[PDB]
């Protein structure tokens, strides 16, 4: 329902492109930033 | 008895119940999802004290956060009427973000303005009692005050924080706190002694779904309706005679914009919105020898008197072109609350409604300011001749002037409200547009 | 511990509560809603603005439907603080709205006060009293800009909004009769008021603008609203001044699927006045003091909630002969009847009995059809007029069957039926489908 | 230029509101409901009325079902003004809603003020003092004629209206306990008022008549309607004099799905007065005069919103040994909560804990089913209340965890819970499904 | 309390005037539970 | 004049190696547990 | 961090278990000897895992 307006959905592409752990399951890992 | 009017059927009234479709007096009431409610504290990272800057992270206890209420304790300095809502002055203001990224943030003022807008009946003195010391508590007393937090997710369950499916990005609230607030640091411009610093503690009301519905959060995107308020301060200025001055305000504002709000305040005072005048209510001492119109009888700061008001008039233009045609300032005050909240708006606090019911959330009709190149706020001033120590005048002059103490209110504040979208995918997520 | 302590309580009283649920409240849902604009516009007035003066309006037709009429008045009160009591209501003395030639809903500045009296229940009672009203101590010579808003079917929901896109061959207009004697401004009492200035007036109409792929299909289509109006005709009191508890049965003419009946008693000269006046605070002209007058009010405080004061002892409606329901006091039509019926506060002198389970709303929800009644009376009996005003000891110790010697002041009646037809419009034309 | 100006303003980031639009705000279609009518008439009171007696009555059936139950009383004070507090709601001691011989609801005299602090909000509230109380500044040897409205599951909403028509087999009867002794009419504190008259009492009943095809299926068909209940025990108090701040551990009686937990501090001795009393202005009795007592309320302001004078510190709920929420300052439950579920304000000495998003309602937003629930627990801390009573710096100036010491009179905590139930209705009799 | 002749000179079922002051009653249960530790998560297997 | 005090939280952490932690993160885990309930409440110490 | 104030500290994932935990005070005392008993004892007044 939404458009893509290309001078305010830049912002909302970025982050939702943004590298995060979605590979930590089941790992022993150092460091997790509080996931849940 | 009443079977005396039930057989009295006729022709024009098959439109009200010819071929009915419900009845009123068997009601059955839907089945919900089971939940729990739940409220803890929220520890605060940083130093609390005045002029402060503090903030919270909202820790991962619940599925859903809705009500997020900030609690401080005051000890007053002064006695009864020296004390205008000291726990929202000193909340400064609290900025949301999710993940780094703003979404949201309110003002001091702004939180005033909603109380006296669209916060109405004995809602609102509850709300004075959970601010302020409605009672004429004298000096070293202690309150323990509640302050509410207005974002897009506290007032309704249905716009609550899917924390289920915001596992990458935490959500967090900066709480500025003011360096002055009048009747506990400071009484005027003039620091008082031996004031303590405020306590505070963040309470966040975390709602736990059941195990179904939380799989649902977990695994189905969301999208939810949110507001955003919209802020910068303005500079204004009132002539004190011979004119009414014009002023043509460039406003940088984007969105489905559903109302503007503004006032117009004295920077020192918070909370005042109209002209001092020696008449009751209106400024210290009012109605006695001692009466001095610099300094107001600051529980009583909000008046309803617009004749201590300082806009004549107003008109937003969209483009270069006129939106409507001028109006007095009073249309705004009284008459737009009127049809579009239901409540009363104290002098000074003035609102234009884009929509038809701006005080609800399900939206209705925008102005979308992300297709308009120029939008103006066109203001005409009252001329300030009045003087103020002289309730003859004050009580009894013309439309178009105001007091000389209007001069003071310097400080222009223009408030948009507006919809965006909160989507959220794969435990993330942030608004869809921005500007 | 906590919520999920909570959450865990399931059991068997949860099978109707939780147990294969329907909704959620953690969801909320928005509708994409048909894209229009608010515009407000001032229109002009056809005749001499002033008191006593009759005067008309046509809104032009600049919008495709109109959602809110506010009519603006400009006075300078000749009187002191206190003296005026909605100056602006009883100077909009009458309004009605013409179609196309015929008359579908009129109001009485009496009715806006009944309205303002009855269903105003808030923050916005006080907002209608600071926009019709002075509400802050101001003085001889103060000026102000007053917004009377109009209440006709159209006025308060947008659902019903005038489509005058849908009246292309029909004239839609205002037309006003301004009270020659308004209290404060021109007359004080029955005295005249010298340097008395003529208001100024004009009317602001908020229209709505569709877009122009639903304004077409709008516009096209025939369109019936389900409204409604006013209905009113005067009446007169039967107040005795002792010994008799008097009853007058008082024929009623209306017609229509009414919601509720109304009615208040007027002192003709003192808007608004529907008690008896008194020596008791905020009840009379310098009361509490030995200034004090009992025939004169103090304007500011007309509407008191002291029943006390009240000239009406109980009232009955009676339909072909049959009670509609047993004989009440008049303080059960002016304190419970709308707490039941609306939820809110109800000054002393106004009273209702309510057909509709909530008239306050605009979903019909039970009505009396008066048009399918042909005899439909209401019988009122009168309190004894015994009290003397001016002693205290009498007005606020006394029993409920008697009522202040000014009681009989009270010499106009009002009688007031809100009820619903159907408002048809096609090909460019319409008006009510049933007649009265 | 004008409304036309936003209508074009059509971009992007808009669509989502105005695309393929379902709803449009401009026109309403009213769903069409079943003929009814609306009678309120009175029932024969069996048994002697009068102070401390106990009467009945039985639901005469002139309806299908019922919607509204109201009581009227006839006082006259022996007091003058500010010496009656809710006379009306303190002599209407206690309610019992019985069908079919087994009891349903009971409400208390106590309940209804609790109700009214936290439930009943806006001016309404104002009405309510108006149908129970003397708000005018009346005078002793005053009349007048009160309206005590109940607020049983069925009362406020015609949604769960009593189906006579389909309880054929059983009677529903109303038990009224009136009270010994009324502040201001026979009693001033604990003195006896020569002279006091007997009150006049009767009960009346708004019942609804339908059609012929509506009430064919009532009488017909089975029922479930989804009721509420009050669960009340009336418990003691801790208050500490001095050096120490008490606490109890009150274990708590209560099933079923339950909506809110509330509670007051109650001075049995002074009907509604849930704060401590001080020489401040409405606090007691001739507050700021040498006259000023701080055992004896000014009773027409017992209710205040001052909490210096509210006696709770803090209180947590313990269900089946754990926390069900961190502990809070009394100052939160009468101020969040209210504030967050209600939206109204809340004298002081009243709190309100909620499980329901919206308590106010009848659609269940959330409930604390105590079928599950082994031990509950309230734990209440008390301030300390050493606070001279009679020193208004004292009482305007001091601390958070302290009060005045007249607060100590609050010998008694009164618990109430909501909580629903199901009322079964099949082939003529009734009865809840769940039972404890 | 203040002479040492009567507290350290009689009998089991009396104490001293100063003992009530000890007026909070503090009693504690230590007990087990289960810690489940599955996928990432912890917490109580079984509680009320 | 009393000094606000310094708090530190220090804490001992277990070290394992590389085929234990491949384990230890990868298999569920149950430990038995001890647990403290406790409310506190008032007593009645008599006065004579 | 102070007197009747309340703090928490996270545990981060520093290691692979955690053992054990001690809370390290600084304290300084207005009074003589005598006059303490476990000063840092009560001084932690409501500890939550």
């Amino acid at each position: 329902p939404l458009v893509d307006n290309p001078f305010s959905t830049y912002p909302y592409k970025h982050v939702i492109t943004e590298t995060q752990p979605t590979q930590a399951k089941n790992q022993a890992i150092w460091g997790l930033v509080q996931m849940g | 008895g009443g079977l005396s009017q039930l057989v009295a059927y006729g022709a024009q009234d098959v439109y009200l119940t010819g071929n009915p479709q419900i009845t009123f007096f068997k009601t059955v009431y839907r089945r919900y999802t089971n939940f729990a409610i739940e409220s803890i504290q929220q520890t605060i990272n940083g130093s609390v004290g005045f002029g402060n800057k503090v903030s919270t992270q909202i820790s991962r206890n619940g599925d859903l956060i809705t009500d997020i209420v900030v609690e401080f304790v005051l000890t007053k300095g002064g006695n009864g009427g020296t004390t205008y809502y000291p726990a929202e002055e000193l909340l400064q203001d609290v900025e949301l973000e999710i993940g780094g990224q703003r979404i949201d943030k309110h003002y001091n003022d702004w939180f005033r303005t909603y109380d006296a807008l669209f916060r109405m009946n004995d809602d609102r003195y509850n709300y004075r009692r959970m601010t302020d010391w409605v009672n004429n508590e004298l000096v070293g007393a202690q309150k323990r005050f509640y302050v509410p937090l207005i974002f897009f997710f506290n007032q309704t369950p249905g716009l609550a924080l899917p924390l289920i499916a915001l596992q990458y990005h935490e959500v967090k609230l900066y709480f500025t706190l003011a360096s002055q607030v009048q009747g506990v640091n400071y009484n005027g411009s003039s620091a008082i002694a031996g004031a303590a610093q405020p306590t505070m503690s963040v309470w966040v009301d975390y709602i736990f779904l059941d195990t179904q519905e939380r799989t649902r959060f977990a695994q189905l995107p969301h999208e939810y309706l949110i507001e955003q308020l919209q802020f910068t301060g303005s500079e204004t200025a009132t002539p004190s005679a011979t004119t009414q001055a014009s002023q043509n305000i460039r406003l940088n504002f984007n969105h489905p914009t559903k109302y503007l709000a503004w006032n117009f305040n004295n920077p020192t005072n918070y909370g005042q919105y109209t002209a001092l005048a020696n008449i009751p209510g209106a400024c210290s001492g009012a109605g006695t020898a001692a009466a001095t119109v610099t300094t107001p009888d600051y529980g009583n700061t909000g008046t309803y008197n617009e004749q201590l008001a300082v806009l004549d008039s107003a008109k937003i233009q969209l483009n270069g072109q006129d939106r409507f045609a001028t109006r007095k300032g009073s249309y705004f005050n009284k008459v737009q609350p009127y049809q579009s909240i239901g409540g009363v708006t104290p002098a000074g606090v003035y609102l234009y409604s884009f929509a038809l019911k701006p005080a609800g959330r399900q939206p209705s009709g925008t102005c979308n300011f992300s297709r308009i190149d120029n939008a103006t706020l066109s203001l005409t001033y009252k001329t300030c001749s009045i003087d103020a120590t002289s309730p003859a005048a004050v009580l009894g002059n013309t439309e178009t002037v105001t007091a000389n103490t209007a001069t003071l209110l310097t400080a222009l504040n223009i408030y948009a409200k507006n919809y965006n979208v909160l989507r959220i995918m794969s435990g993330m997520g942030g608004l869809a547009y921005a500007n």
